[PDB]
């Protein structure tokens, strides 16, 4: 039985940052150089962990978190790091132990005149701790009050920084607890 | 469901001239969920372009698509005697349909 | 290789069932799908269903709904296919092919298409 990482990065659409998307690998052999020699990525970080090393190692569960966002915006998924995304849509911790994957994905995520499907969140009274999600739509807008969410700009004319990617997150859990992946 | 429909029904062409097959949607269908299929006579269909941009292996590369909105289409650059097929456009964006298909012979 | 091998012609009565078995080799059974698409003589390729080999989740077009039955064998990398109260319209050549356009696990869209199709099934009703 093999692990669905396929299943994850050749899907036909993403979840928007504010509300990521995650879904949990389990009981299944996870073969990582598929996504290690790939050259479809542009971004293959591993923090805590050697990526050359991966196969090597079993863990109790895997997590695969999924959003997309802009090319500038990429930098602030990782430990450390502060921004508009890393502090109210999607928050890494300090000790994180994973690997982060993106790709441009402009020819996918874009249209002519510009794809407003994705929006990413503006306004919040508060940061968000690690791994927390916030989909709620609380500001009628006038003078001082605002829509929290805000849409995205995704031209296929934009340069790169503004251009959309599409991001994996990869978190690698151990408990006290029997392994249930591990690799070949 | 989504409609497609093929055009022209029947292509008349030599070997050694080139070829293009257009499919229309009746509704939007993204790039990410069209594809193309070729079948031989006697032989079970194949697939030639999966995302409407990428071949499948084994196929060769006179043999290339694209298409956005409603409109897909799939271009052969050169006909080889090998080449003269029933070519279908598929889409799952929604469910999951074939269109009539269009022939192509000498 | 990827082979997907099909049994020969079959005829049966109308109001009869017939079922049809796809063996599948040369890749991870668990890991893909298995579509059904069958053509009538001088018609183009009717998609009948899907099933997942991993949880044995099916999706079915309204068409042959309740009269299709699909499953799956792991210990012989086997599918199956089942359909009911054959009629005279149902005459056909029935092909299975390795699926990726669903999700075997989670039943997610996919970039992919239809590959490996087998040689396909002759069922007559008469
Ligand atoms: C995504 O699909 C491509 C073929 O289109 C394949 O080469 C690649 O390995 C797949 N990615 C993963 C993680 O399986």
């Amino acid at each position: 039985n093999l692990c669905p990482f396929g299943e994850v990065f050749n899907a036909t659409r993403f979840a928007s940052v504010y509300a990521w998307n995650r879904k949990r690998i389990s009981n299944c052999v996870a073969d990582y150089s598929v996504l290690y020699n790939s050259a479809s990525f542009s971004t293959f970080k591993c923090y805590g962990v050697c990526p050359t090393k991966l196969n090597d190692l079993c863990f109790t569960n895997v997590y695969a978190d999924s959003f997309v966002i802009r090319g500038d915006e990429v930098r602030q998924i990782a430990p450390g790091q502060t921004g508009k995304i890393a502090d109210y849509n999607y928050k890494l911790p300090d000790d994180f132990t994973g690997c982060v994957i993106a790709w441009n994905s402009n020819n996918l995520d874009s249209k002519v005149g510009g794809n407003y499907n994705y929006q990413y969140r503006l306004f919040r009274k508060s940061n968000l701790k690690p791994f927390e999600r916030d989909i709620s739509t609380e500001i009628v807008e006038g003078f001082n009050c605002y829509s929290p969410l805000q849409s995205y700009g995704f031209q296929p004319t934009n340069g790169v920084g503004y251009q959309p990617y599409r991001v994996v997150v990869l978190s690698f859990e151990l408990l006290h607890a029997p392994a249930t992946v591990c690799g070949p | 469901e989504i409609v497609l429909t093929q055009s022209p029904g029947t292509l008349s062409l030599s070997p050694g001239e080139r070829a293009t097959l257009s499919c229309r949607a009746s509704q939007t269908v993204s790039s990410t969920s069209l594809a193309w299929y070729q079948q031989k006579p006697g032989q079970a269909p194949r697939l030639l372009i999966y995302g409407a941009s990428s071949r499948a292996t084994g196929i060769p590369d006179r043999f290339s698509g694209s298409g956005s909105g409603t409109d897909f289409t799939l271009t052969i650059s050169r006909l080889e005697p090998e080449d003269f097929a029933v070519y279908y456009c598929q889409q799952h964006d929604t469910s999951l349909t074939f269109g009539g298909g269009t022939k192509v012979e000498i | 290789q990827v082979q997907l091998v099909q049994s020969g012609a079959e005829v049966k009565k109308p109001g009869a069932s017939v079922k049809v078995s796809c063996k599948a080799s040369g890749y991870p059974f668990t890991s893909y799908g298995i579509s059904w698409v069958r053509q009538a003589p001088g018609q183009g390729l009717e998609w009948m269903g899907w099933i997942s080999t991993y949880n044995g989740n099916t999706n079915y077009a309204q068409k042959f709904q309740g009269r299709v039955t699909m499953t799956t064998d792991t210990s012989t990398t086997t599918g199956y296919m089942e359909l009911r109260r054959l009629r005279s319209d149902d005459t056909a050549v029935y092909y299975c092919a390795r699926d990726y356009t669903r999700g075997a696990w989670f039943g997610e869209s996919l970039i992919g298409g239809f590959d490996n199709w087998g040689q396909g099934t002759l069922v007559t009703v008469s």
